[PDB]
This record gives structure tokens, sequence and C-alpha cells, in this order.
RNA sequence: AGGGCUACACACGUGCUACAAUGGCGCAUACAAAGAGAAGCGACCUCGCGAGAGCAAGCGGACCUCAUAAAGUGCGUCGUAGUCCGGAUUGGAGUCUGCAACUCGACUCCAUGAAGUCGGAAUCGCUAGUAAUCGUGGAUCAGAAUGCCACGGUGAAUACGU
RNA sequence: CGCGGGGUGGAGCAGCCUGGUAGCUCGUCGGGCUCAUAACCCGAAGAUCGUCGGUUCAAAUCCGGCCCCCGCAACCA
RNA sequence: GCCCGGAUAGCUCAGUCGGUAGAGCAGGGGAUUGAAAAUCCCCGUGUCCUUGGUUCGAUUCCGAGUCCGGGCAC
RNA sequence: CCUCCUAAAGAGUAACGGAGGAGCACGAAGGUUGGCUAAUCCUGGUCGGACAUCAGGAGGUUAGUGCAAUGGCAUAAGCCA
RNA sequence: UGCCUGGCGGCCGUAGCGCGGUGGUCCCACCUGACCCCAUGCCGAACUCAGAAGUGAAACGCCGUAGCGCCGAUGGUAGUGUGGGGUCUCCCCAUGCGAGAGUAGGGAACUGCCAGGCAU
């Protein structure tokens, strides 16, 4: 749990083990690595407290679910408060890059339901 | 430890000085903390309190006392005199010692703030602060990955009014999303 | 405080002056201070004018002198 | 001129990608054919995470360029856990073509990260350079290719019998 | 008059005995086979238990009132 | 309130003289046909009812009590 | 066979008069010492925010009472050890 | 002798409630500590034990205040005994008895006991 952030198990490898943070993919969780002075492949258990800590400096300079997911919500909320077409979509469930929504599109419109006659 | 010591000396001269109270003596106290999870989850399978009161007791600092039904009617027809909750009371030191883990640790450990932006009060001066799921446990391998369960932290003062009670516990800081 | 009711409370009591390293304090926490939107968006940032990331050598005016003998 | 055909409750045909370990990931490494290109394709150069950029040689087609052939081989890595599988979605930043990418483009990148554990009844294609599987080119085309059209890589089961 | 039985998915039936539980066959709708329908196969949907109240933690169920359907009874000189 | 006699695969019975957990049919999967009706296949479950006791060890062999089914009692 | 009314302010006394129940339960649901106090609603409360458990307040038994109704009960005849 | 504090009463709302003021080196609460006998279905809250400083804050005693609770005449009214009448589903007359409600008004308690302090 509370390693770097909040949000991380042991027994992975560094590059995968931030990657659960929410903020830091594949490729950031690399770029942290690099950046700590940190090799990929150690097992995040092998790493002493003043090491974490050094990575626990980097994780908290980007962004981590505390902070995004209130980010990512501010952004989506300013689009459905301001009733763009892009906010439209986003409040209605239907997709939002546009795509064909003949069809397909059950990522927004979900789980089937009958046709109710 | 500091909390009873820091009440002494430094939160009884600030109410006494901001509120202009009568006698010293009638600055807030703090009467005990209760805790409780509650029922959690499942009444029926009936292992699972006796696992509540095992994991509550570590952060408790004592056993739970397993509180059983009253008259009993709602997310399930419960009747009465069955298994349910669970509480937990404290006082004295070991209150005071638990309101250092809270505050010091526990506080900080919660991720998004859930435990704390703006919180609201009874009718007259106690407080009921409904923590989300898993904080601190004593020396050492904290996690053994279980299966969560927050808790209420009703903390109670002697108090005659919500406006002045809050001046209490804020002399001790309170919370960084409050 | 019955004898047999079994807190932990040796340990608990124990190793109470947790640093800022060890266990982060009560002294971290509120540095982030507070949750920033900025409405100014790129375009009200100044830029009435727009240009790529690199390539930004030998910048001036030749009109298509590029094909190698056409 | 702007809107529309590109909507959505849903139903169906066709195809893609996948559900993993015969693998995904990383780094190193091997050998093609066929085609298109003076409204075009564009090296080398220095710049960019990259898409791309600018500077600029060249080409009329065995010559130059698109164009790094991919799967494969090497080594390390992961351990049956919806995961180093899958990537749908959506946020944000960004590029280009063009008068303009909101309805109604493509692509890069950061982040995020769903269903999915091989599918009910049914059901189709194929006899050998075939199926399966891997990549490449082209027509249209300012800009949209999983489609269609073609090229080559690796390469199988089995056919007793009517 | 009176007494006893009944009121269930679009149809016919079950569960009704101090109780927490919705089941069967048809019909229906979606998919399939078929030139197409029939049938046949697979999947799904469908009852807030006549109605109102009461007792109960809980009621289709037990209890009470009303409407509706059936069986029997409504004579004796 | 007696004497009887039973209490297991879900079922009836039973390999069970104490040295040792099954037949017949029931539900799933596979294998074939106008799915099926219907072949063939591999798993189906028990501390033999709860307690005493003989013994080298025994559920059953010797015993006390609960429930079912059959007689005579009143 | 029990309880209420009719029943006439002692006895409680009829009618196919009005209205409800019992044909048992209990080895603690009895004895005794010791302690304690209710329905309901509000307000705060980690998912039952219509109703668990919690804390605070109002209320003052509106509850309880093995089972019917009448009487009863806080010194509890209630609830717990 | 008085004033004040505590225990046990008597009477048992004219005695209560509200609201406001007020009292602490007598005393009483709260009070701190929990060592120890003791104690919590967890909880030194309660129970219990050991005690200094602190405070009159909450409790409670005292005082003021009628807002409310509460007591409440007189007269009339209802009802009824007995005896009598009639327009008799009910009411009158004789005379005995005479409410409930409501009005005037009262109303914030009177008082015995032993026990301590302070003033006299």
């Amino acid at each position: 749990a509370r390693i770097a952030g909040i949000n991380i198990p042991d027994h992975k490898h560094a590059v995968i083990a931030l990657t659960s943070i929410y903020g830091v993919g594949k490729t950031r969780s690399k770029a942290i690595l690099a950046a700590a002075g940190i090799a990929e492949d150690v097992k995040i258990s092998e790493l002493s407290e003043g090491q974490i800590d050094t990575l626990r400096d980097e994780v908290a300079k980007f962004v981590v679910e505390g902070d995004l997911r209130r980010e990512i919500s501010m952004s989506i909320k300013r689009l459905m408060d301001l009733g763009c077409y892009r906010g439209l979509r986003h409040r209605r469930g239907l997709p939002v890059r546009g795509q064909r929504t003949k069809t397909n599109a059950r990522t927004r419109k979900g789980p089937r339901k009958p046709i109710k006659k | 430890a500091k909390l009873h010591d820091y009440y002494k000396d430094e939160v009884v001269k600030k109410l006494m000085t901001e509120f202009n109270y009568n006698s010293v003596m009638q600055v807030p106290r703090v009467e005990k903390i209760t805790l409780n999870m509650g029922v959690g989850e499942a009444i029926a399978d009936k292992k699972l309190l006796d696992n509540a009161a095992a994991d509550l007791a570590a952060i408790s600092g004592q056993k739970p006392l397993i509180t059983k039904a009253r008259k009993s009617v709602a997310g399930f027809k419960i009747r009465q005199g069955y298994p349910i909750g669970c509480k937990v009371t404290l006082r004295g030191e070991r209150m005071w010692e638990f309101f250092e883990r809270l505050i010091t640790i526990a506080v900080p450990r919660i991720r998004d703030f859930r435990g704390l932006s703006a919180k609201s009060f009874d009718g007259r001066g106690n407080y009921s602060m409904g923590v989300r799921e898993q904080i601190i446990f004593p020396e050492i391998d904290y996690d053994k990955v279980d299966r969560v369960r927050g808790l209420d932290i009703t903390i109670t003062t002697t108090a005659k009014s919500d406006e002045e009670g809050r001046a209490l516990l804020a002399a001790f800081d309170f919370p960084f999303r409050k | 405080m019955k004898k047999d009711i079994h807190p932990k409370y040796e340990e608990i009591t124990a190793s109470c002056s947790c640093g800022n390293v060890m266990k982060i304090r009560s002294t971290v926490g509120h540095d982030l201070n507070l949750d920033v939107c900025s409405k100014c968006h790129p375009f009200f940032t100044g830029k009435q004018r727009d240009v790529a990331t690199g390539g930004r050598v030998d910048r001036f005016n030749k009109r298509f002198n590029i094909p190698g003998s056409k």
C-alpha cells in the first residue's frame, strides 16, 4: 500500500509497481526510475526506506490519484456546465470523440437492455 | 503522550482567553471517544463480527464490546438480540494516546480526505468522523490483505454549543482539507 | 482495564517521535495547498502566433528551392 | 452558404483486434518479391519523446526515392493473478493536409484503462505452396482503409470410403 | 336468507396448515433452421398474489369488511 | 405405556460371521442420431443414529435410549 | 373456563345482547442479592440517510408485561448479572 | 438566641415547572489519582478505594419573577331521594341533597428531628 505514494504492491519490479499509482504509466515509471538513479528490474521490496523516499519525492512531483481524479472530474465538469457539444455528449452517455453511434458504442451505452415493449 | 500535556497548558489558556470563560475550569473538555465499526456487512455468515472485533482491537487498544441488536428492521429484518455492531469507548490516558494516533498518523495517511472537509457536528458539541478504510497497525507487518471496513470516530466533548465546540479540537489543529 | 482485554500497547506506545522520513509527520500533507484551475488557455497565453516543437535552425526567406534538379 | 448523409432503443450480415506462456515486453540480429513516383515520391543534413520540422542532393525509372520486410533467430524478462495479457474508452498536450478539421479527418505522446477466462441454438472456407499466420505494395486519394486489389515470407491436418 | 370453497405472468393450474420462499404447461418476444410459414431448437421477458384494513419485526399466506365467481341450502302444515 | 422390526449413494435394498463401503434407478460431462426417444462410457456417497461394551482390532458381534412402521393392551 | 361492557358508584345480574381469548408454556421465564431504566422523533454519523450499530438532545413510559383483555407496577411486578 | 450547609422525616403539586439572579478554606458537588482491596459482558462513565491544589461551571440549596403547571369561593346550572302532576320517547311542582366546568381570588410552600459552621 503506502510505499511511494499510497497505492503500491511488493514483489513487483519497480517499473511495474509504480504503474498502479494512477498518473504514472509505463513511460513515466521508467523515467521516474531513471530520475532517481534506480535500476528497473529491482524487486521493490529490496529498496531501503531512503531509496523509497527518493522515489516518493519524484512520485509527488507529477500527479497521483487524490489529485488526478479531482482534475479529470474538473475538466469534464467544465465541459458539461458549459453545455458545448463535447459536454453534451459527455452528459448523455454516447461517444464524445464522434464514433459511429449507429451500431456499436456499447462502452458508453453499456451492458444490453431489451426493447422494453 | 503529548496531547493531554498540550491540552493542559495551551488549550485551556487559549479557550479561556478567546471566549472569556467565567471560571477557568469551564473550558470545554474531552469526554469519551467511542469509535465503532457498526455491523460492516454480513449478519448471516456470523463469523465476520468476530473477525471485525479482532481487527478493531489493534487500533482501539482494548477489546471491542460486540454490540447486539435492539428491535430491528433496517437493511434486513434483524429482529432483536442478534449480534450486529462492535463498539469501543475510551477516556483519560487511553483516549489521549488514541487521539495522538489519530491526527499524527492516521489522518495524514488518508489519501483523498474523506476524513474531513468542512464537517459538521451534533446539536450541542459532539462530532463524528466516519473514516473510510485502514489506517496503521502496531509495530510492523501491517497489511495482511484483508477485507476493508471503515469505522465511525465519534469524539465527544463537554461543551455547550457546536460553534464553541469547534474552537476546541481546532486548538489541537484539525484537517488539511477542512 | 481488566487484565485480559489484550492491547498491544507496549508497541503502540513505543517508537514515538517518528520523523518526516520515517512516517511523514503531521507537518506534511497541507503542502499542495489548493485545487487549481486556470482558464486563460493556450491562445489566451498571449500567443497570437504559433510554431512547432524544434526545427529552428536556418530560418530565412527562400521560396521553394528545395528540389535537387527538377 | 450552412446543415445532412458519419443520428440511436435496437436487430442482422461482413471484417479487424483480443481473450494469452507455441506468448507479451525489452534490447541485439537474418533473408523478400511485386508496385509507385516531374499536380509527385524526396535521401543525406541538423532539429523533434514522436507524429513531424526546416535545409537540401536526386530521380523520369534495373540507376534515385518511398523503403527500417515482418513473423523468424539470439539473450534477458514476466509467472495463470483480467496480468508486463487486452487495449475499448475519456481527459490533456500536440502534428499535418487543407479556406476550414464543431457537427464530420488522420496521426503522434502522456495519462487512464472497459468488456473479454475461446462463446447457446446454429454455422462456414479449404485437397497443397492450399488453409493457418506474418509483413509488404497499389487503385482511388489535397486528407481519411481493418475494406478491395496484388505481392512475397513461414507452412499443416487429412482424404479409408461413397 | 344461511353455510362452505374460489379470485396467481396474456390462459389454465401450484404454493395458502405463526408466515420471510413466485413454480409448471401454454401463449409472448428475440435469435436459429426452411425458398417461405408451420413445427423444431436456444435465450429472455412476464405476477408489488381481487380490494381495503388489522395483527406481526415480517403477511399472497393468518385475521376482519366490502365487491365478484361456484357448490350446497332457503322446509314443516 | 410392552414385545417386535427398520433407521446409510437423494431412494429401496445391500457386498458388512469383526479385520473389506455395493447392486438398480437419480444429476453433470464425453461419444451419435430429423436436437430427442434413445446406446456405450468415466465420478457419483455414508464416523452404517446417539451412547455403552466384548477385542489383537469389531458400525454389524453384545447392550441403553430417540424417531418410523406391526401386533396385543384400554 | 378467563377478561371487558350491558350490570343499575357494595354483592354484578338475563337475553342465539355487544367485543376478545384460553385446553398451555417455564428447570429459568422460579428463588434471592446486586445494578439499571421506556416507546418515538430530531440532529451529527464509514453503504441499510425509509428503518441496523454509534454519539448527543428533546421527551417522560406514550414502553414493557411468555400468551387475551381488564386491573397493575419505578420501592418496579420491566431489563441485566 | 439568629443566619447558612448536610442527613432522616412529617404533609405529599397553594409544595411543581419555567425564566432570571446567586453561593463555596464550614459543608456539598464537580475535582485529581487508580496504587490497592474493588470494578466494566469493552469503558475507573458507573461501582470502589486513596487524597492535595482547583472551580462555583454543571448539579443542588437559597432568593426574585406569575409565563405555565396547581389550588379555588359565592351564586346559578346539571343530576337525584321521597311524595305529587301532565302537554309523558320526557318535563314540571313540594321539599331534602347538590355537582362538573367556569368566574372573583389564592399561588413561587409550611413544618418536627438530630448534625456542623459563622455571627450574636
